[PDB]
């Protein structure tokens, strides 16, 4: 099964910044997302699932 | 390694279930410490003794407090507390003493290094009560060098083994006052009828100052 | 001390208190 | 000759403006949600006002406006409550668009 | 200082 | 023997300085009072903790004193670029979702971290469970917003204490400064206000992150020769 | 307070009777004793 | 070995004591620092009481001299309909500006209110200013 790998290194610091929320994967995700909302704001079916 | 453990108490708690009618579990008290001043105490619950045990003796060692000694063998003042409904009293002694206190207040005197202090305890003697309240009071007692900074002024020990020779033993850190401490010619202070019957030989008991075992 | 100080004194921007429609009159 | 907090709040408009009840404040739309403007106007709390029916498509982000106020801030204590409940926002009424 | 049983092995764990 | 000596160069020495970031340049009382610092919660909502930083009622709105939050924000951004300086991890907290996009900017930008999300029990007092027995806890957690959104106290300053975690935190008039160890009074909810706050800790972050790069750069230079 | 009980917690959260409230739930969520409470008082 | 007790004592006072009872075997990293500059109030937990009787807020209610003239002013003329720019820090209202020539004919000797008060309403009319008396 894949692993995730080490989340912080030698010094202790964690790698994400959003690493203490548990979940930084999804959360910069949702972070990505709604900055990119944000950003067509200033600037303004049968085959998929 | 520096810590101990003791065991204050180990009680059988029956719950009442939906389906499995009364189950038994064990409540377990136990005291942490290592004679230095640093001691906690911890609840412990599970279906065995022994992993109560472990649970309590573990989570005391995260919640200690630190009581500060006096000569490293008392406390500071006389410490007169409620919890609840459980009253504390205790009075410093001096060196040679011993721990004339309730059982368990003796057990967790060890632990946190005590080893001269007289304690009464009143009204219910409840363990968790006395534990919670005796560290209650341990950990809110006022060093002499907390009065000497608070006051600004001198803290000077008369003790009549040494007769009038006046041994400070806390000084102000910061800037010593020039007026002195106003002298009520009559303390508005609260006494304990117990203390004051003592001190007249009112007080008449077949069990108190009755000899035991070194403790 | 200091002239722009805040002052002690009574809400000047106090609204009356309300009246009933036969407030005052018998 | 450095001025003092007890100066700057003296002398600020919103200290000027005496109580907030019926007064004419111009406020800017900073976010939009559907027909729901958030527009602030100098205060601690913006507003929320719904998009007016006639001229609609005029307000944008950044449209400055006019507005009526009525709250700073929306509070009030609710039986057995130590404290005073809050919404975050003011209450205003928004009145149109401010234009030269 | 006194004896507790051992709690578990850690091998017993994912 | 030359393990003392880095100690007593970089670790030391900027402990013997009152400013030693110059962060009082950052701010000024007229830099608070433009961004609406002093404006706090109507009178019906104050803490009665939060009374001492309180300059007055203006129409029952309660104004901060800008003389204090100068001060303790004084206090709070030099405790927060010494453990910049030291390579302390600082984690900045807040509930309010206004800002939440906001925030997570600031941290990721100064090289910090943020949790603005869901604030999961144990994150703090049960982390090793969580994240593994090695996890690094943070050193400095930075508050925003002190509450959450049914207006509590967020759990973090409470299970900060726990930890023994020092905490910096903005502290409106209904807040609760009590267990804050550097607390700042100032308007929590005007975006001015909070957007300076990111400002001010942003740059005394990074400049304390540059400070410690010099110093140890000149203190090697000078080693070799 | 009264008999009728106002102690909640959450005594200053935002009541948001919605139809987008009620897909972003909890599945496990159950109404809470004074959850009815403003159902009942709102349908008046 | 530490201590979970946030509401006993600080979390300097309880990392103080645990270091030099041997608890602690490190310092932590913010120890020093908290040390040589230490908050003006030690974070302490304390339970906030309700206040009972005769106990009050010592907060006071900010008012100006000023005010008793816009309160005057708000109550003959009403608000302005010229609208409030709060964004502008330099602002001045039609009250505002009532105010400062009110403030500048009590400076020149006059003592009298309901007569300082009709001759400013001349001079702003004299300067341009539309003044609608509500009633
Ligand atoms: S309000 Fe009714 S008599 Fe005055
Ligand atoms: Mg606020």
């Amino acid at each position: 099964p894949r692993q995730r790998a080490i989340q912080w290194g030698e010094d202790g610091r964690p790698f994400h910044y959003l690493f203490y929320t548990g979940k930084q994967s999804y959360y910069s995700l949702m972070h990505d997302v709604y900055g990119m909302l944000l950003n067509l704001e200033k600037h303004q079916v049968i085959g998929s699932r | 390694e520096d810590f101990d453990t003791r065991i204050l108490e180990v009680r059988n708690v029956f719950t009442m279930t939906a389906k499995e009618g009364r189950k038994k579990s064990i409540r377990v008290l136990v005291a942490v410490g290592n004679g230095k001043g640093a001691a906690g105490f911890s609840i412990g619950k599970a279906t065995d003794r022994m992993d109560a045990f472990r649970k309590a003796k573990n989570r005391a060692v995260h919640h200690l407090h630190y009581i500060e000694r006096y000569e490293d063998h008392t406390i500071f003042h006389d410490i007169s507390l409620r919890f609840k409904r459980t009253h504390i009293k205790m009075k410093k002694q001096p060196k040679g003493y011993g721990l004339r206190c309730h059982r368990a207040i003796i057990t967790i005197c060890r632990l946190i290094g005590i080893k001269d202090m007289y304690a009464k305890v009143s009204g219910s003697i409840n363990m968790l009560s006395l534990t919670q309240g005796l560290f209650r009071g341990l950990s809110r007692q006022e060093t002499h060098q907390q009065l000497a900074d608070k006051k600004g002024l001198h803290v000077v020990e008369i003790r009549e083994e040494c007769g009038p020779l006046p041994i400070v033993v806390a000084s102000p850190r910061g800037p010593l006052r020039k007026d002195p401490e106003p002298e009520d010619e009559v303390p508005d202070v609260k006494l304990d009828w117990e203390d004051v019957k003592t001190a007249q030989g009112m007080k008449r008991s077949v069990w108190s100052n009755l000899k035991r075992a070194a403790t | 001390s200091n002239e722009d100080l805040p002052i002690s004194m009574e809400n000047p921007y106090k609204e009356p208190l309300k009246k009933c429609i036969l407030c005052g009159k018998h | 000759n450095v001025e003092s907090f007890a100066s700057m709040l003296r002398h600020s408009p919103l200290t000027q403006m005496g109580p907030a009840k019926d007064k004419l404040v111009i406020g800017r739309i900073f976010h939009i949600v559907e027909n729901d403007l958030y527009i602030d106007f100098g205060g601690k709390f913006h507003c929320v006002c719904r998009r007016p029916e006639v001229d609609g498509e005029k307000y944008q982000k950044g449209t400055r406006v006019r507005l009526r106020l009525l709250d700073l801030e929306l509070t009030s204590r609710f039986l057995g409550a130590t404290t005073d409940t809050t919404v975050l926002e003011a209450n205003a009424v928004l009145l149109g668009i401010q234009e030269s | 200082a006194f004896v507790i049983p051992k709690k578990n092995v850690p091998t017993s764990k994912r | 023997e030359d393990s003392t000596d880095f100690n007593d160069k970089i670790l030391n020495e900027p402990l013997k300085h009152s400013d030693f970031f110059n962060v009082k340049e950052l701010f000024s009382v007229r830099s608070l009072f433009d961004a609406r610092v002093h404006l706090g919660h109507k009178a019906g909502c104050r803490h009665r903790f939060m009374e001492p930083y309180i300059f007055g009622s203006r129409l029952d709105h309660d104004i901060i004193d800008l003389e204090q939050t100068a001060t303790h924000l004084q206090l709070a951004l030099n405790f927060t670029a010494h453990m910049a300086y030291r390579k302390g991890i600082i984690l900045f907290i807040s509930r309010n979702r206004q800002f939440s996009y906001l925030i997570e900017n600031m941290a990721r930008d100064c090289g910090e971290y943020a949790h603005t999300r869901y604030f999961r029990g144990g994150m703090l007092t049960n982390a090793r469970l969580l994240f593994g027995p090695t996890v690094r806890l943070p050193d400095l957690i930075i508050f925003l917003h002190t509450l959450n959104n049914i207006f509590e106290p967020h759990v973090a300053v409470r299970d900060a204490a726990k930890m023994n975690i020092p905490t910096v935190g903005i502290v409106d008039t209904n807040c609760n400064p009590c267990l804050i160890t550097y607390p700042v009074p100032g308007n929590d909810d005007s975006p001015l206000a909070v957007h300076l706050y990111c400002r001010l800790f942003q740059t005394a972050i990074t400049r304390a992150k540059e400070k410690r790069q010099q110093v140890e750069a000149l203190y090697r230079l000078q080693g070799q020769k | 307070k009264v008999w009728y009980e106002s102690p909640s917690l959450g005594s200053h959260s935002t009541y948001k009777p919605s139809k987008l409230e009620f897909l972003m739930r909890s599945t496990s969520k159950k109404t809470r004793k004074e959850d009815h409470a403003r159902l009942r008082a709102l349908n008046g | 070995a530490g201590s979970r007790l946030e509401t006993v004592g600080s979390i300097f006072s309880r990392t103080r004591d645990l270091v030099r009872a041997g608890v602690l075997k490190e310092k932590p990293l913010w120890f020093d620092v908290y040390d040589a500059f230490p908050p003006l109030r030690e974070p302490v937990f304390q339970r906030p009481r309700v206040r009972y009787g005769k106990a009050k807020a010592p907060i006071q209610d900010i008012w100006y001299h000023e005010d008793r003239i816009r309160a005057k002013f708000y109550s003959v003329y009403g608000s302005g309909q010229r609208a409030f720019d709060l964004f502008n820090p330099n602002f001045k209202s039609t009250c505002q500006r009532f105010v400062e020539k009110y403030t500048e004919l009590q400076k020149l000797g006059e003592t009298d209110e309901e007569k300082l008060f009709v001759e400013t309403g001349k001079a702003l009319l004299a300067e341009g200013v539309i003044l609608r008396r509500v009633g």
